[PDB]
């Protein structure tokens, strides 16, 4: 059958809806695992093992090129070549300016076209998650005794777009599709908008972000006779990335292990794929389990215009209604 | 029947060699050769990371080379035969000449710096010919092109 081929990596995630006032994903609006009786697959041959010959220099490939099941609702999905994109370093000698540049990279993250007429946003760089741990965290150490390391870096492994029309909803939003009433009601739609989101995804990026932030005891470092440079490397270093405390250091895995370094607390923002992981052990698992780093969205209830359940007009004006109030 | 280079020292042959040229009947050298560079730790007492392109892309490789002799070495693979390498002369500060035996033979010249000397160049292509190799099957790589890095998903690693 067609059954034996992994589906498109991140498929159950770009089915899910977006809501932008709480950043976070809803459930499914389009149905993931629906496939409609056609077989069509994706080659990959971005991710084979590469074999070496040295005795006559032959750097050659491995027929161990993968397909992927491509589902109904995806017009198209394209694996990208892997590629390091660089890793930024940023000090920061208070937490509000690295919540300030956090923040302001959350402006930097949302654009907008507008249909010739639905808006089109546009996430870039999108994490799916409030980043209420990370801020709660953060502000344990909104202390002038602390000083703060950022790394960051992004990778997209693939890009896709979902299909147009005759959309395949998921069985739950068809049912709570069902149960809304005819007569408009505020309560009854915000609750749908809740449970579906704001916009749902018309294309994107599957990928990554790898990003940590060190808190740091900046007197505790001065003692040691290191910066919060020295610290960076060697915590980078022991995340494979290229370039007698940092040997104390490690990986910083135990509290003895990064107070040898002066490091309070390794707070991790990695997203997609997978203490805390190497580079290299993160950027291989972003092969099998990537989020949808970048997305094109539009408003929820412009998904009723592109269905298989065809004419669904009443409940579409309804839902651009309280849509309309949800937002402000 | 090659020797090792007699008394051979991993801690000076360490560093960044260039391939210069091959030695081979390799089918697959006689029907694009790339810019290659070899980097040498001795681990133990040795590491060997070759760096070079695939359509346009850099990679880095990275082998283990062990057996108690000194130039002689054994390098595992997958169904692969198993490569007997020996540093057979080497200055360790301008040239060397490897021979690798998978099964019945490849002579590598490689050196610090280019151009080699015409002595360096003649003495390789004497070893070529005693290896029961011709002039045409020597194959000489380019000298521009080299890869300076490989990041992190064009590392091709067999430790
Ligand atoms: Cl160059």
């Amino acid at each position: 059958d067609c059954s034996q081929y992994e589906p498109i990596p991140g498929s159950q995630k770009a089915a899910l809806g977006y809501n932008i006032l709480t950043q976070e994903d809803a459930q499914s609006v389009y149905d993931a695992s629906y496939y409609g009786g056609q077989c069509e697959t994706v080659y990959n041959g971005e991710w084979r093992e590469l074999r070496y010959d040295s005795t006559c220099e032959r750097l050659y490939y491995g027929d161990d090129e993968k397909y992927f099941r491509k589902p109904y609702n995806f017009l198209k999905y394209h694996f990208e070549a892997l590629a390091d994109t660089g890793i930024s370093s940023e000090f920061y000698d208070n937490a509000n300016d690295l919540l300030s540049k956090v923040k302001k990279d959350k402006s930097d993250s949302f654009g907008v076209t507008i249909g010739i007429g639905s808006p089109l946003l546009v996430g870039v760089g999108v994490s799916h998650s409030q980043d209420t741990s990370f801020l709660n965290e953060l502000n344990k150490y909104n202390e002038k005794k602390f000083i703060f390391t950022r790394i960051f870096t992004k990778v997209q492994t693939a890009h896709f777009k979902m299909r147009k029309d005759d959309i395949m909803l998921d069985e739950g939003m068809l049912q709570s599709l069902m149960e809304l009433p005819d007569q408009y009601n505020y309560g009854m739609y915000a609750k749908f908008i809740n449970d579906y989101g704001t916009h749902y995804i018309t294309s994107g990026s599957m990928g990554g972000i790898y990003e940590y932030i060190l808190v740091i005891d900046k007197a505790k470092m001065e003692s040691l006779g290191i910066t919060s440079r020295d610290i960076t490397t060697c915590f980078g270093g022991s995340l494979g990335i290229q370039y007698d405390h940092c040997k104390k250091f490690g990986g910083g895995k135990t509290e003895r292990a990064r107070k040898a370094m002066a490091v309070e607390d390794i707070i991790s923002r990695v997203r997609g794929g997978s203490s805390t992981i190497t580079y290299r052990s993160w950027g291989r698992s972003l092969k099998y389990n990537p989020v949808v780093i970048d997305f094109e969205m539009q408003p929820i209830h412009e998904v009723l215009r592109h269905t298989s359940l065809g004419p669904l007009e009443a409940k579409r004006q309804n839902l651009r209604r309280a849509l309309d109030q949800y937002l402000m | 029947t090659i020797q090792p280079k007699a008394n051979f020292d991993a801690q000076q042959f360490a560093g960044t060699w260039l391939l210069v040229a091959v030695g081979s009947a390799c089918r697959f050298l006689q029907e694009r050769a790339e810019a290659t560079t070899l980097h040498v730790a001795p681990q133990g007492t040795m590491a060997v990371s070759t760096f070079r392109k695939l359509d346009g892309i850099c990679w880095q490789v990275r082998q283990l080379y062990d057996t108690g002799v000194l130039g002689r070495f054994l390098l595992q693979r997958d169904a692969r035969g198993a490569v007997h390498v020996v540093v057979a002369e080497t200055d360790y500060q301008s040239f060397a000449v490897l021979y690798l035996e998978r099964a019945g033979l490849s002579v590598k010249l490689y050196a610090r710096s280019l151009p080699v000397s015409d002595s360096v160049l003649s003495g390789f292509e004497q070893r070529v010919q005693e290896a029961h190799l011709t002039e045409d099957q020597i194959f000489y790589f380019p000298k521009y092109g080299f890869c300076e890095a490989a990041d992190q998903f064009h590392v091709l690693d067999e430790v």
